[PDB]
């Protein structure tokens, strides 16, 4: 009964709709591009607009 | 019979896994150019705590951060004034998570006593009580995260997951199937949908909403220790024990990248992004974290100066600090 | 219950009253008639001006024990406890002088005309009342008023850790008020009187080994009564550090029996240095 | 420079370091307890004689020494993930019933219990959390042990015991049964006491072990040892 | 969470008199507390301060040295020495508490005042005195500062209180940026440095009273004159 | 004559460097390593302090001796004395400090608890520093230059009488420093020994008897270096104040060889304390 | 000298008064 269910959430779980990876990947490449000048990490930001400064 | 068709049911779903695959994720980002060297320098030092730090969670503001530890304290600090803004006493010391509210009234935590707190902030008495105790988990709670202010999404050690009505106080939706206690989880930006990774080695995707089991994913050897979305919600970086970070795109259903080097054998405790999402910063049990990068798959920067293991890492929301957990009671701010 | 009670104060009356008079007498012989003028009696006068300060604070413990809790106030309970043990100290040090003061006298005569001087005894005295402000001083820091079972109770609080402060004021007090001055006090009377035997003047006639007998015996008794009075109450506050004991009738009285013998000693002072005297003696035979 | 306000919270984060200080100096001089074995090893039995779901914790004061118990029975989940949270504790109480042998293990009936508190103290003492953690043993249901090994031989379970029936003999084996399973001998005591219906003895044996374990601590601390 | 002052009446000049105020239903050894009074045809003004812990303590000029202020945090009860009372000083006397952090929202309770009545510097400026208005329309309330409250943390240390007739005075707005708890979306601030701005928007009958700003950038803490609303 | 003046100066020149090497060494692990985390490590680095300020003042001495007269001048003449006095009772006490520690440590553990915390270690070594002052301050007083046969000499001079307190500083200094810490350390090392043999940890298996005979030979020889070290100057000294002795050049030889031995055990104390801790050593094994 | 010394004894032990 028990491996039934699991048959039964395996059958649910196979029938899903997949895209090509490479247009995922470009997607990915595409969001991690446009947002990076946001990012403080990526570019450090100077002194003054640091709210974290030498005390 | 049934069993048998188990096992032909998953060499399927590996052979549809094979079929949609076509190029490699590292073929396609040898294009962009490495980020090169990655230096960030310690700006505040915290201290307060005299026992092993386990997780910190970042307020919505940036500013604001908690802190569990087992002297029975969770501590919520000013980052930028390296003040002490509430000290809440806890009856159970052994606290293995703890959770900030979006909104910034509540404050969660659990551990080995099966019961997750929730403790109010804005109260008009001024001291930081109990609100609502939540019981029912036959497993030690290991990770928590507030969805709204009254649905709170909890792990447990008794294999089970539940959703938890705040006001009400009992559970509304159950979640099931994870052989093994489940580590940890996370919450996507959209929050209709989380990933919670177990110790079977599968991080299982879940819908608030439905209910049931939507993707699961076994590309690790041993067992996931940590698990943390993309900002788009459709990536989520984990973390396991057999020193090795992977990477799991929901669309494509399959494994994008790999993240391991030979000399470093320690599992890793925990994994996060920053705002842009390139750089993936983890911690491990070497005492030092790495940080990598999302499409170059190289190590950007490392971070040193715990004394004792690190366990726990979070990035701010705005992405403008990184504060490191570690076991020698001191958490550490890096810009 | 009662018994008990009365005998107690009652041996407290009768200590406190013999050593006032005695302490009292001695200073008023001293300033009407002998104006000090010589170092001995200046070590006298000293001797029973602390005699009497730590005699003038035992009313106080025996309304502390007949009541059973301290009504005087922190202020008096400071100044009570910083005097008792101030004037402990000052007492037993100004025997140790005098027995240093007779010991330069007898073995080294020539060094005893510098030694032997009324400037210098006021400055070894002056000295004498300096380091037993060592002792007086933070005690009278530490003590404070506490209350206990509803009373209050006049005694002294440590710092933490307290057994650790407790422990080094008990030994401090113990080593440098009786072990120190016991063998100083005994090596200098001893070579003091292997010093007279030596002397041709004191033998030779009956009459002369008469004197250098009671000369002798004087010696012997101020030895005992030193070592006889002062030996019971510190080995009972060792003993009682040491090893906890049961309160009983017979602790109670054991207890404030030593403390009485304690004082018993500064009482009896007077009748042994100033009274035995032969300075003296002949001044209340002239009178 | 600093406002009123900025002030005010930096002298109630002042004020917060100061209760949390006293805090850390109270929890430092307590110790804390490891409670381990199975459900019906008679864990409930010793904690009420030195009384007198979760964690339980118990707090008992025995000669000015504060005491921590945490009882992990209730827990169902896997241990090997939780049990490096009691990396710094004092000592480990490990208590077996020494009845435990003729009883077959209720989960499928294939195991003597004796073997399974074998591994279970196997895991635990070989575990590489606990290297210098003491482990103070507690045989449990002696006068049981004794009716039990009158009326059955201890060579039916396993055929290697050859010594002859006597109560003190199979007691000092199994004993020495518990000791051999240490793999480091030199850096981790056992210390072995039988129980009873005296409540005196268990918690004086508890205590030796304690101050054994900080005259051990004392040592290391000073480098003599 | 209730303050009640007690120790008022008729005092003769140059006497003495000690007020004492019973807190209930909040934790009173975590709160600061402000002493303020009020003239009876004249604005409100403050008195001193005592910070949890006794830690600091800060006086107006006016009142420094003649008005002692202590508290017990075991009996929980806030303790205000009187010594050579004047003429002056014939005000009512509030208790405040105030609790201080990031994001607090300190001046939020008020006492219920203690009358008293003896018988023988960044200065706030309200431009305007008495705007009779209709409820409905929007209402517009000026308040204008000595020195400019910004601070470099960016903050600005003003708190806009409203005086009902007959009633204790409530918090408005706190640091000008965030709506104090339990006031209603009708009131809002705005402006900048030495020189801000209150608005009303739906006009009620209740918010009728008597506006004060408040300045916190440092002590002694100097009030406003008061702008009065009527119908 | 030449040959004795040069193996004097050799021996205090080869004093002097292995002390200042050690003292600063180990002031160097625990400032850059250790960071003074630990109660034990504050004594070590006041007995490495304290070492190394009594080993600062040792070229003075030598160029006295080389030369014969002091051109140092009055206000250094009084700071080198003072620093030497003031050390050296500084480093004793923290020795019985060390040893009162580790009794507190072995034999009672429930107290322990409460003795050995960072803040009370700096309390009792505050303490140690301020009852060093006490005998600091006063040679700082006494200490002048006097010309003596043409030459300038550094010394203590005291009022009259001169042999009064002369003696006293003597008899003071020869007391506190070595028959009470002789006693602390010997009594306090030997209860310690026997409760360890009394401990059934460290007896049972041929390793740990051999760690605990290990354990048993590094107290053995702490004692015994203290006592060989300190022992001769402090005899010499009273030998050399009850009977005059002729100047010889064995004589002098004898006396710069005991002073010698009084700095080379805060020489080899940074040896024995620092060097053979376990902690450190694991500490240099990794670097 | 001796006679002489011994008058001094004498003298300071009149002074102390144990003579
Ligand atoms: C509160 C008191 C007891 C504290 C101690 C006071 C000291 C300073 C007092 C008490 C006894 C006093 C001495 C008593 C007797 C003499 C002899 C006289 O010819 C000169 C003064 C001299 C030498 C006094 C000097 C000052 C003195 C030593
Ligand atoms: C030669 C004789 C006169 C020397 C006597 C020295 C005496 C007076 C000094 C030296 C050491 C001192 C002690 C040092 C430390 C303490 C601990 C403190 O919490 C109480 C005072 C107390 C107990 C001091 C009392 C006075 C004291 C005992
Ligand atoms: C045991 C320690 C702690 C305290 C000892 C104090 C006494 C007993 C010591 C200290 C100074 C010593 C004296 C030093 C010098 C001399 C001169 C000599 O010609 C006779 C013996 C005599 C007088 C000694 C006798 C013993 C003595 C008085
Ligand atoms: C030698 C002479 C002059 C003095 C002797 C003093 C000592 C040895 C004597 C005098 C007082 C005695 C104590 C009197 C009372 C008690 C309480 C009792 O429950 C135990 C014995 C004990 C503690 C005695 C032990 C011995 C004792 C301390
Ligand atoms: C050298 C000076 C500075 C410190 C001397 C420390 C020694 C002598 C002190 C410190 C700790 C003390 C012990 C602390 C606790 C107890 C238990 C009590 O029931 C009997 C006394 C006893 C056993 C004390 C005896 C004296 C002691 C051992
Ligand atoms: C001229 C000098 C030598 C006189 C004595 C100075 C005293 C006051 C100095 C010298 C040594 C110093 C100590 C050295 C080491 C430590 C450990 C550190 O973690 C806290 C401060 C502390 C405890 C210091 C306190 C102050 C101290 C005791
Ligand atoms: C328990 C131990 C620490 C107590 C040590 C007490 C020492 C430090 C104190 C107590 C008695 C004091 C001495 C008392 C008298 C004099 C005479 C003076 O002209 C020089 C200083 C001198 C010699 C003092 C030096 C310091 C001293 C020796
Ligand atoms: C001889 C005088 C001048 C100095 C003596 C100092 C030392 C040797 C004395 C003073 C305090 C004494 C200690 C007092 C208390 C205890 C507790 C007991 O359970 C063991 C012995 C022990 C530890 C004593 C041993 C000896 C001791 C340490
Ligand atoms: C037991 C060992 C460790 C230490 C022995 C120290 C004492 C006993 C030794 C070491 C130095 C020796 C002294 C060396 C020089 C002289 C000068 C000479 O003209 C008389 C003998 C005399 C005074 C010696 C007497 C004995 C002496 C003081
Ligand atoms: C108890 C304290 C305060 C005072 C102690 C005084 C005693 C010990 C002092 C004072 C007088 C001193 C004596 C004075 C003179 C000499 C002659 C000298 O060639 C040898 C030492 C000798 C013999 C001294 C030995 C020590 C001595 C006897
Ligand atoms: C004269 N007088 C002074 C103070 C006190 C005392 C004595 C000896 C050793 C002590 O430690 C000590 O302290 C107290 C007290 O314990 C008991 C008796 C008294 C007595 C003797
Ligand atoms: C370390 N150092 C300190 C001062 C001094 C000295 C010592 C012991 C007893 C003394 O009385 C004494 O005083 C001087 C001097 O006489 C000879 C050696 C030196 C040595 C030891």
């Amino acid at each position: 009964a028990q491996a039934r269910k699991l048959v039964e959430q395996l059958k649910m779980e196979a029938n899903i709709d997949r895209i090509k990876v490479s247009k995922a990947a470009a997607d990915l490449m595409a969001y991690c591009e446009a947002h990076a000048k946001e990012d403080p990490l990526l570019t450090p930001v100077p002194a003054s607009e640091n709210p974290f400064r030498e005390k | 019979q049934l069993r048998q068709e188990a096992e032909q049911l998953k060499n399927q779903i590996r052979d549809a896994r094979k079929a949609c695959a076509d190029a490699t994720l590292s073929q396609i980002t040898n294009n962009i150019d490495p980020v090169g060297r990655i230096q960030m320098r310690t700006r505040r030092t915290l201290r307060g705590h005299l026992a092993k730090i386990y997780a910190m969670h970042w307020g919505t503001d940036s500013r604001l951060l908690v802190s569990a530890s087992q002297d029975g304290k969770l501590i919520i600090w000013d980052s930028y004034t390296t003040n002490k803004v509430h000290a809440i006493p806890l009856r159970s010391s052994w606290v293995m998570t703890c959770a900030y509210a979006p909104s910034g009234n509540y404050v969660a935590c659990g551990g080995l006593d099966n019961i997750c707190s929730i403790y109010n902030l804005k109260t008009r008495e001024g001291n930081v009580r109990v609100s609502r105790e939540l019981a029912g988990h036959t497993g030690y709670l290991s990770c928590c995260r507030f969805l709204d202010d009254n649905q709170i999404v909890t792990s447990s050690g008794d294999t089970t997951c539940a959703l938890w009505d705040i006001e009400t106080g009992q559970q509304t939706t159950t979640f099931t199937g994870h052989t093994g206690d489940v580590m940890s989880l996370s919450l996507a930006p959209d929050t209709r949908l989380f990933v919670s990774g177990a110790c079977d080695a599968s991080a299982k995707l879940w819908d608030v909403r439905e209910g049931m089991c939507r993707q699961t994913f076994t590309g690790h050897e041993s067992d996931i220790n940590a698990i943390c979305f993309f900002p788009n919600g459709n990536a989520f970086a984990t973390g396991s024990d057999d020193a090795t970070c992977r990477l799991f795109d929901l669309r494509a259903d399959q494994e994008l990248m790999t993240y391991s080097h030979d000399n470093i054998i320690c599992g890793i405790t925990s994994v996060s992004f920053s705002k842009s999402g390139r750089l993936l910063l983890a911690g491990y049990d070497d005492f030092n974290c790495n940080v990598w990068d999302a499409l170059k798959a190289d190590r950007a920067g490392v971070l040193a100066g715990h004394d004792n293991r690190v366990s726990c890492l979070g990035v701010t929301d705005d992405g403008m600090a990184v504060a490191t957990g570690s076991w020698d009671s001191f958490l550490k701010i890096w810009n | 219950s009662m018994i008990t009670a009365i005998t107690i104060m009652a041996l407290y009356s009768i200590v406190c009253v013999v050593g006032l008079f005695g302490n009292f007498l001695v200073m008023y012989v001293i300033v009407r008639y002998t104006k000090m003028k010589t170092a001995t009696n200046i070590y006298i006068f000293n001797l029973a001006l602390a005699d009497a300060l730590a005699t003038s604070t035992l009313p106080f413990q025996s309304v502390n024990y007949l009541m059973g809790t301290w009504p005087f106030g922190t202020i008096l309970c400071k100044i009570v406890i910083s005097i008792d043990y101030y004037n402990m100290f000052t007492s037993i040090f100004t025997l140790c002088t005098m027995s240093v003061d007779r010991y330069i006298a007898v073995c080294h005569p020539v060094k005893a005309l510098d030694f032997r001087t009324p400037r210098n005894a006021k400055i070894i005295n002056v000295c004498n009342w300096i380091l037993s402000s060592a002792i007086g001083l933070p005690v009278m820091f530490m003590a404070t008023t506490k209350y206990r079972q509803g009373s209050i109770d006049c005694t002294l609080t440590f710092s933490h850790p307290t057994w650790y402060w407790e422990n080094l004021l008990k030994i401090c007090v113990f080593i440098f008020a009786f072990i120190m001055p016991v063998l100083i006090i005994t090596v200098c009377y001893g070579l003091m009187i292997l010093r007279l035997k030596s002397v041709r003047m004191l033998s030779g006639s009956k009459e002369k080994d008469r004197n250098l007998r009671r000369i002798t015996r004087m010696v012997l008794v101020v030895v005992a009564v030193f070592i006889v009075c002062w030996t019971p109450i510190h080995i009972y506050v060792i003993i009682k550090a040491l090893v906890t004991i049961p309160e009983t009738t017979f602790q109670t009285v054991s207890w404030h029996f030593c403390i009485a013998l304690g004082y018993t000693n500064s009482c009896l002072n007077p009748v042994l240095y100033a009274f035995l005297d032969e300075n003296f003696k002949r001044c209340f035979r002239e009178f | 420079t600093l406002s009123a306000e900025d002030k005010a919270a930096v002298e109630r984060s002042k004020m917060i370091d100061r209760n949390l200080r006293e805090d850390g100096e109270k929890a430092a001089r307590e110790v804390k307890l490891l409670l381990l074995g199975a459900g019906e090893s008679g864990k409930s039995t010793i904690v009420k004689q030195m009384k007198i779901t979760g964690i339980v914790e118990t707090h008992f004061t025995f000669k000015d020494l504060h005491f921590k118990m945490f009882d992990v029975g209730a827990q169902r989940s896997e241990r090997k993930k939780w049990i490096h949270c009691f990396e710094g504790v004092t000592a480990i109480i490990f208590c077996v019933a020494l009845s435990d042998y003729d009883l077959v293990l209720a989960e499928d009936e294939e195991m003597n219990r004796m073997h399974e508190s074998m591994k279970l103290f196997d895991s635990i003492c070989n575990n590489k959390w606990f290297t210098d953690t003491s482990i103070i043993l507690f045989l449990n249901k002696k006068d049981l042990f004794e009716e039990k090994i009158k009326k059955s031989p201890l060579t039916i379970c396993y055929p290697e015991y050859a010594g002859s029936n006597t109560y003190e003999e199979a007691a000092a084996y199994i004993q020495c049964q518990f000791e051999d399973l240490n793999k480091r001998k030199d850096t981790k005591e056992i210390y072995t006491h039988f129980t009873c219906s005296t409540d005196t003895k268990n918690v004086q044996f508890v205590f030796d072990a304690v101050t054994d374990v900080i005259i051990k601590n004392n040592l290391k601390d000073c480098g003599l040892f | 969470v209730q303050l009640v002052e007690s120790g008022g009446g008729l005092v003769q000049p140059g006497g003495s008199r000690k007020l004492s105020c019973s807190a209930s239903g909040f934790a009173f050894s975590s709160f600061g507390m402000h002493w303020v009074r009020q003239a009876p045809e004249k604005g409100l003004e403050w008195v001193a301060y005592i910070s949890s812990g006794s830690g600091t303590i800060y006086y107006a000029d006016t009142v420094k040295g003649r008005f002692t202020i202590s508290r017990d945090d075991p009996k929980n009860t806030l303790f205000l020495q009187m010594t050579s009372l004047r003429s002056e000083d014939t005000a009512m006397y509030y208790c405040v508490r105030s609790i201080y952090y990031y994001g607090s929202s300190p001046f939020d309770f008020w006492g219920q005042g203690t009358t008293l009545t003896v018988s023988a510097d960044i200065v706030m400026t309200q431009a305007t005195s008495s705007v009779p208005v209709t409820p409905g329309e929007s209402v517009s309330i000026s308040c204008r500062s000595s020195k400019s409250l910004l601070h470099s943390n960016g903050n600005t240390y003003l708190y806009w209180f409203l005086q009902r007739p007959g009633q204790s005075p409530q918090l408005l707005i706190y640091r000008m940026s965030n709506l104090a708890s339990g006031v209603p979306d009708r009131f809002s601030g705005s402006g900048s440095g030495t020189a801000f701005t209150l608005t009303i928007s739906r006009l009620e009958a209740e918010d009728v009273g008597v506006y004060y700003c408040m300045q916190h950038l440092e002590y002694p803490l100097t009030f406003g004159a008061g702008t009065k609303l009527e119908l």
